[PDB]
């Protein structure tokens, strides 16, 4: 998803966009619930 | 699960690259897709299954050209009878077995 | 008292309006309160838990504190990781918890009192808090979930409309809309395999009960609901909750009632005590006998339950009975001391044995200790080859038994040949499930018996009723006259592609059988095919021939039974004479010569030949199979719709013979074409007389030709159908013919009519006279060569010829016009997305496809630019070919017919031109959007090998040009390029 | 992974041999015992040690000549398993002299 | 007690070991019989096994 | 009953010896290693087989001369355990050259 500015993300999900990596990757967790987070 | 993440870690994509849970002998899938171009295997030793057959699969879809079917404790040569099924004329199979075959 | 009801008074509302879901919900709740289900109100998970606690304390008689109840809830009842399967196993296996009280004692907390069902307490709730749902609690645990739907929503789509903790306990989902009612088993699947399994509750004579009122009055009785949900549902291992169809639950409770009411009379071992179930063959008969035997064990006074079969099924049901472990029904061999050990190996007293092992038990031993106990036998597959003397031995050397039998082949006093009836052996017909019900259940399909009345020379012989002369006329004259065989064979080779829906080359079709009487007949039949395929090849050399084989061994061994069955055929190739063995070997050599095999004529080569022959029919390799006796009981295929008969099929060998056709496939296949060549209609009526009334032939077989031509009112369902010619008149007299459809109501009414037209046409195509009437549209007139060949094919005198000239079909170009209009409606209302009301007909229009071959044939044969319009509407007649419109047009707007020398070369010329423009258009699609070139080339060729595209498989998104994985992006040029490439792959689907 | 698991495998395999070969001479029966015996022994390290920590079989011998005079320890252990199984197949031969061959008469 | 062959349920004997180990008068040498337990996987299998 | 249980016993016993004897010469330290080594090995059959089916220790050798040329199998196995423990007590000697003797200064 960086492919670029902010390492630390936030709940800005805009879930119409969310289905595109769910088709592309189908491991679509969050922006604030990762192992770095 | 660890196999499904094993091929997930190595940057393999999403759509095609799968494992199905279950016994290969009793519930194979895919039958339809296809006679393959390359199968590899490493069947574990002593993977017995009750026969011979416990179902009516003596007259199954794939073990009919064998004539007789493999008993419980010698289930390794079941795999090779499974092996020539899912394989085209172009295909080749590289399987492994126990050495101790005289004629068994 | 039963739960599959015999007599039910059909109740009715007034109404009390029957439309809205609020109405259905209020009326259902009121009716369940009237049946004694307590209605409560719960607004939380915790109050559900408190109710559960109160009900368990009321049942078990124990009292908790908050410590014990917290430990029991967190430890057994509501463990958080445990999914749906764990809860279902807890209802069906682990329904007792060992529990340690705090005053240091151990008791057994039940959940479901499975031996006295009345002690359970039921409650009802609704959900909190869109859907309108009715949940039924058993002792506070939710098990049954009723959903309600909009009445316009068809149930097949209504199925597709799919904290907390206790709602993992659900078993039965009942779905309904006020009109239809089905019930699932624990949230298995989705639309792809949807209504394979969704049953309907019924009465005891298999008449379905569909509306919500009678379903509530009959299924939701407390006794019946608890008894079905607990005592008749198998949690098999694993991922399997099996709920029995109601004709099974019928037979099971008849069995147990007959036992439990014979033991009070103390009336064992005599032919009025037993009885028999008669199922159809192949409906899931294992589970019925399993549950009957398992509930037969758990009567207290019943000691031993034997479960006998015929050879050599024993290991298979020794698995299937063990699919719910563990009934200990083990018999590897008759160690007679080991068998009486198994008689003495106690506590699990269901025994699977052959008739041979029990037979030798009665032979060898004579004074066993078990012969005075309470013994219940259950039999299966009672064809009379291994059954006779063992019943006499069982009547001799036993003292107390009840014998029950399942069957598919009953015997009646209507039958004969010195045998003894089932009722004089078993007793009452306890309950039966015949093919008429399965027809009404839409599980199998209807018949169509036809007598091909075409030969006046032999009409006396093919209609004689004297069975003595039916046997006596077996020679080379009465049945094996050569012109008889030739005219039958000519009929087959002229109407094979018509009956089996192969009138079009791009169509799929089906394939048939051919049953004959003797081997000496069948040799002449196969040689006649062998000669006439050559003679047909010597006329045009364009005729596609047929792949034909045969099999037969041995023999009409004994008389062995009553009238009248297929002889049980064995595998001894050495048992025949020299001639049939020689012919069989020659046929197998011709078989191997094309299929590249080495099946021999020993036991093993013939066995493997049979085991492959049953595989190659199933995937449309062989198109016709000459048959004496085989494949008439055990064979089963979904693409075999046609049985040609020259045989004396009688009473219920006839039913098995006809039943090899009508297994369901899709909306295209509708019923099974039996084409006979002897007098069999009276035999058919006399055979279906054995089932029941004379309404039966109005349900089983088929309506006549004129009744589909004209229109009728059905005496079976009270509908008023419109037939065919009325629909044809409605085509013209309701439309601005043919292509002037613009408003919404015009489009909707045209679809609603023309789908009915396609459906009626597909029913008509099996007939004879509609084939003649379609043949009349293609004739030369006059040209009495053509008219004489016409009347030679179709056997029409000139009065009937002019009469068929009177009746006017619509023009074929008009059919092209309306088909193209229907296809345009379909493609215009595929995009976005009032139209989502009527399902378009697809599978009919999925057929009649032209895969460019007949297109290139018309392009080659045309002489003489002017033809460019015609294909321009021929391409609008086939869905899935709309993109190749511009392709073929630009093939003929660039090259001339002089560029191609003949028909067979312009094919590869078209493929060459297609690839040459394909390369340029691929380069254009790459250049237009500046992609990742080799990556997108790999994507395009992969999608061509895969014949579609998708957003899945991110390598497409690896062809995104420089920067678009990012969230602040339009992601719209992505979808635009996706539309470009799906346009491209449709533009070349099938060429490469 | 008991000794009795291996003995059940050997018992089943010997039943297979006698059932499918119809051997009624006791010397050929004991040749079939030699067939089933090594064909039933395990091969893994931990399996052989878990069998040797189990009942029935003992570390002590019936014939020290079956030991190969060599430094291959699990060969010696597997020979000991072979030896205990040959004794237990003498007992199984006494069972199957009267178990299966009597019923097969048709 | 062994006249009740395959009688539901188990815990009767767990009661029949409750009281004879009470016997608190005098000088016990009880507090004893607490090794018979419950496993087992299912309670019907426990009943069948203890009956065996 | 791992190999590491036996190694923990040997580690504890070697700590006892070095702690209560105050041995600061490495040859006498290895004599105390020989003291602790056989005093830590097990004696039962099933215990020795469960150690030999465990990790760390291998059936292969460091010196074949420790094998007694005899038909006493568990003597050979116990010698193998002794040998692997002597190697692991070389490592433990490298630990205890700097573990305990440094603190004791008063």
């Amino acid at each position: 998803i960086e492919a670029t500015d902010d390492i630390k993300d936030d709940a800005i999900k805009t879930k119409g966009y969310f289905i595109y990596p769910s088709q592309l990757f189908c491991n679509v967790a969050a922006k604030a619930n990762t192992n770095d987070r | 699960n660890l196999a499904r993440m094993n091929m997930f870690l190595h940057n393999i994509n999403y759509d095609k690259f799968d494992i199905k849970l279950g016994n290969t002998l009793t519930e194979p899938h895919f039958r339809d897709e296809k006679p393959f171009d390359a199968i590899v295997s490493n069947p574990p030793y002593s993977v017995k299954w009750i026969g011979s057959d416990d179902p009516t699969l003596i007259n199954d879809e794939r073990f009919a050209p064998a004539g007789v079917l493999a008993p419980k404790s010698k289930a390794d040569f079941a795999f090779v009878l499974h092996a020539l099924n899912y394989l085209s004329a172009k295909g080749r199979a590289a399987i492994v077995c126990f050495p101790g075959i005289f004629y068994r | 008292n039963f739960i599959v009801l015999d007599k039910y008074i059909k109740a009715e509302p007034t109404g009390d309006s029957y439309q809205s879901e609020s109405d259905l919900e209020r009326e259902l709740i009121q009716d369940l309160r009237n049946q004694g289900y307590e209605f409560i109100s719960v607004k939380s998970q915790s109050a559900m838990l408190a109710n559960v606690r109160e009900q368990l304390q009321n049942l078990n008689g124990v009292v908790f504190n908050d410590s014990e109840w917290r430990r029991f809830t967190e430890q057994y009842l509501d463990n958080p990781s445990d999914g749906i399967l764990d809860k279902t196993r807890k209802i069906h296996i682990d329904y007792i918890c060992d529990f340690i009280f705090d005053d240091e004692r151990l008791e057994n907390i039940y959940l479901i009192d499975k031996k006295n069902l009345m002690r359970n307490k039921v409650q009802i709730i609704q959900q909190f808090e869109n859907r309108y749902d009715v949940t039924i609690l058993v002792n506070g645990l939710p098990l049954v979930q009723i959903e309600l739907k909009k009445r316009g929503v068809a149930i097949r789509e209504a199925f597709n409309q799919i904290e907390n903790s206790l709602f993992k306990y659900l078993q039965l989902f009942v779905i309904s809309n006020g009109t239809d009612t089905r019930y699932f088993a624990n949230t298995t699947k989705r639309d792809k395999n949807s209504f394979d399994f969704t049953m309907n509750w019924a009465k005891s004579d298999n008449t379905l009960i569909k509306d919500l009122k009678d379903f509530t009055a009959t299924c939701f009785q407390k006794h019946t609901l608890l008894n079905v949900l607990v005592n008749y549902s198998v949690f098999d291992s694993s991922q399997t909750l099996l709920v029995m169809r109601p004709y099974q639950i019928a037979a099971t409770e008849r069995i147990l009632w007959k036992i439990k009411s014979s033991f009070t009379a103390k009336n064992w071992s005599k032919p009025e005590s037993g009885g028999y179930i008669w199922h159809t063959t192949g409906s899931g008969k294992t589970l019925t006998s399993f549950k009957a035997a398992r509930l037969a064990t758990e009567l207290d006074f019943i000691d031993k339950v034997f479960f006998v079969v015929d050879r050599k099924d024993l290991d298979y049901q020794t698995m299937k009975e063990y699919q719910r472990f563990s009934p200990d029904s083990v018999n590897g061999s008759e160690n007679t001391a080991g068998l009486k050990r198994n008689l003495d190996k106690d506590d699990n007293k269901i025994i699977v044995t052959t008739i041979q092992k029990l037979n030798n038990l009665m032979k060898a031993e004579s004074d066993l200790p078990v012969y005075n106990q309470q013994v219940v036998f259950i039999f299966d597959e009672c064809h009379r080859s291994q059954f006779g003397e063992a019943q006499k031995n069982l009547k001799k050397k036993f003292k107390r038994y009840y014998q029950f039998g399942f069957t598919g082949t009953p015997i009646f006093p209507e039958n004969a040949l010195g045998s003894e009836t089932t009722a004089s052996v078993f007793g009452r017909e306890l309950h039966s499930y015949v093919i008429t019900d399965a027809i009404r259940d839409e599980k199998v399909l209807k018949f169509k018996v036809d007598y091909n009345d075409v030969r006046p020379q032999f009409k006396s012989l093919e209609t004689e009723t004297d069975e003595k002369k039916l046997s006596a006329a077996e020679n080379q004259q009465a049945f094996l006259h050569p012109m008889r065989i030739q005219e039958i064979t000519q009929y087959i080779l002229n109407n094979f592609r018509q009956k089996t829906h192969r009138t079009f080359p791009g169509s799929k079709g089906f394939n048939a059988m051919l049953a004959v009487s003797s081997v000496d007949a069948a040799k002449a039949y196969y040689a006649t095919f062998k000669r006439l395929q050559e003679e047909a090849a010597n006329k045009s050399a364009t005729y596609k021939p047929l792949r034909i084989a045969t099999i037969f061994s041995f023999a009409a061994n004994e008389e062995q039974n009553a009238i009248g069955e297929i002889s049980d055929e064995t595998f001894d190739t050495s048992a025949m004479d020299s001639s049939a063995k020689e012919f069989l070997d020659a046929a197998i050599r011709e078989y191997n010569s094309h299929f590249k095999t080495n099946f021999s004529t020993d036991s093993n080569g013939f066995q493997n030949y049979y085991r492959d022959l049953a595989q190659r029919v199933k995937n449309q390799d062989i198109d016709l199979l000459i048959v004496v006796g085989m494949f008439l009981t055990g064979f089963d295929a979904p693409t075999l719709n046609t049985l040609f008969v020259d045989k004396n099929l009688r009473y219920h060998g006839l039913m098995q013979a006809f039943s090899r056709t009508n297994r369901i496939y899709d909306a295209t296949k509708t019923f099974g074409n039996i084409v006979t060549f002897r007098d069999l209609e009276r035999s058919t009526i006399d055979a279906i007389t054995l089932f029941g009334d004379k309404n039966t032939k109005n349900v089983v077989l088929e309506k006549s030709y004129t009744e589909y031509m004209e229109g009728f009112t059905d005496a079976a369902t009270g509908e008023a159908k419109r037939g065919f010619m009325t629909v044809v008149s409605e085509l013209e007299q309701r439309f601005p013919d043919p292509t002037s459809i613009e408003s919404e109501k015009e489009k909707k009414d045209f679809v609603k009519l023309f789908g009915e037209y396609l459906r009626a046409e597909n029913i008509l195509q099996n007939y004879d006279e509609f084939a003649t009437l379609k043949a009349l549209q293609q004739i030369d007139l006059s040209d009495p060569v053509a008219v004489e060949k016409f009347k030679a094919e179709h056997y029409v005198d000139d009065e009937k010829f002019a009469e068929l000239q009177t009746i006017r079909l619509p023009a074929d170009r008009k059919i092209q016009d309306y088909r193209s209009a229907y296809n345009d409606i379909r493609d215009w209302q595929r995009r976005e997305k009032d139209w989502d009301d009527v399902v378009f007909e697809v599978d009919l229009l999925k057929s009649q496809e032209i895969n460019l071959d007949y297109i290139l044939g018309l392009i080659f044969e045309h002489n003489r630019g002017e033809m460019i319009e015609e294909v321009k509407r021929l391409i609008r007649s086939s869905l899935g070919n709309r993109a190749k419109e511009g392709l073929v047009v630009d093939f003929i707007q660039q090259t001339n017919l002089d560029d191609l020398p003949d028909k067979a070369s312009i094919i590869d010329a078209f493929f060459t031109f297609a690839q040459r423009e394909q390369q340029r258009e691929a380069e254009a699609l790459i250049k237009e959007e500046n992609l990742n070139e080799d990556a997108a080339k790999r994507y395009i060729r992969t999608s061509l090998k895969r014949e579609y595209a998708t957003e899945n498989g991110t390598e497409l998104n690896e062809t995104l040009p420089k920067l678009s994985p990012l969230n602040p992006q339009y992601k719209t040029k992505k979808q635009a390029v996706f539309q470009k490439i799906v346009s491209f792959i449709e533009k070349f689907k099938g060429v490469g | 992974m008991t000794y009795n698991n291996v003995f059940d495998h050997a018992y089943e395999m010997l039943k297979e041999n006698i059932r499918y070969d119809d051997i009624r001479d006791t010397d050929d029966l004991h040749d079939a015992i030699h067939m089933a015996a090594d064909n039933a022994v395990p091969h893994y390290y931990a399996d052989i040690f878990s069998v040797m920590a189990s009942e029935g079989i003992d570390l002590e011998f019936e014939d020290s000549g079956l030991m190969p005079d060599t430094k291959d320890v699990i060969r010696i252990l597997q020979a000991r398993i072979y030896e205990q199984l040959t004794i237990d197949l003498w007992e199984d031969a006494e069972d199957l002299l009267n178990e299966y061959l009597e019923e097969v008469e048709e | 007690l062994n006249a009740d062959l395959n009688s539901i349920f188990v815990a009767i004997e767990s009661s029949a070991y409750g009281y004879p180990s009470e016997a608190d008068i005098k000088g016990l040498f009880a507090d004893f019989d607490t090794t018979s337990n419950r496993l087992g996987n299912t309670v019907k299998d426990k009943n069948a096994r203890l009956a065996a």
